[PDB]
């Protein structure tokens, strides 16, 4: 499958969808999210099943699925 | 089967949506497929509590007449909690088949039931001497004890 929809949860209870390529580095991801909520990719860290996700990630590698979640939290910064 | 069947659904609908900093997770057996009965899970503590900070393992274990049955939960390595027996095992109504527990209850449900427990403890009901005896006798010293439980398991 080309593209996956995810979506990206936090404590504070947004919630933010994404569809992106299933073979795209998960940096891409982090970098729109960070757009779209105006804050920058030093202040967070995005974990998928409880495991950090890093830039050079993909949806393919990490075995996610249709309309998985992923979880983002604030980074010391610090 | 049934117990199968509806721990698929339970995988499907956790991997959707869940509680935010939670874990479930099913083992995986030697051919590499899943092993549903058996869920490496982690509950947070709940903000603003002694057990800020802390993410505590859990094993949830699945009999092949659930949802009949309500599974075991156990804590890896054992909580000091005075509802967590000795074993890591924990005690709470709606894990109790002949208690509260009902079939349509949700690994979500169960979770969060466990998550209000730490923080809201039963003392009508304990499970282990040693933390029910000093919630009871010396709660300063009681929260000391769950505040350093907590940084011993708060994630690096
Ligand atoms: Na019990």
């Amino acid at each position: 499958m080309e593209y996956i929809k995810l979506k990206v949860i936090g404590q504070d209870s947004s919630e933010i969808h994404f569809k992106v390529k299933m073979t795209t580095h998960l940096k891409k991801l982090k970098e729109s999210y960070c757009q779209r909520q105006g804050v920058p990719m030093n202040s967070l860290r995005f974990l998928f099943e409880g495991q950090r996700i890093a830039d050079n990630h993909t949806p393919k590698e990490l075995g996610m699925e249709e309309e998985d979640v992923i979880e983002v939290y604030q980074e010391q910064t610090g | 089967g049934i117990a199968l069947s509806r721990l698929a659904q339970e995988r499907k609908a956790w991997r959707k949506d869940h509680p935010f900093g939670f874990v479930a997770v099913p083992t995986k057996n030697p051919d590499g497929t899943m092993n549903l009965m058996n869920w490496e899970c982690a509950i947070p503590g709940k903000k603003g509590t002694p057990w800020e900070g802390g993410l505590f393992k859990l094993r949830m274990l699945f009999k092949d007449d659930y949802p009949s049955s309500p599974p075991k939960c156990k804590f890896e390595p054992p909580l000091f909690h005075p509802n967590v027996y000795p074993s890591g095992t924990v005690s709470l109504s709606i894990l109790e088949e002949d208690k509260d527990w009902r079939p349509a209850i949700t690994i979500k449900q169960i979770l969060l039931g466990i998550q209000e427990l730490l923080n809201e403890p039963n003392i009508q009901d304990p499970a282990q001497a040693e933390a029910y005896t000093i919630y009871c006798q010396n709660r300063v010293e009681y929260e000391k004890r769950v505040r350093a439980q907590a940084k011993k398991f708060a994630p690096s």
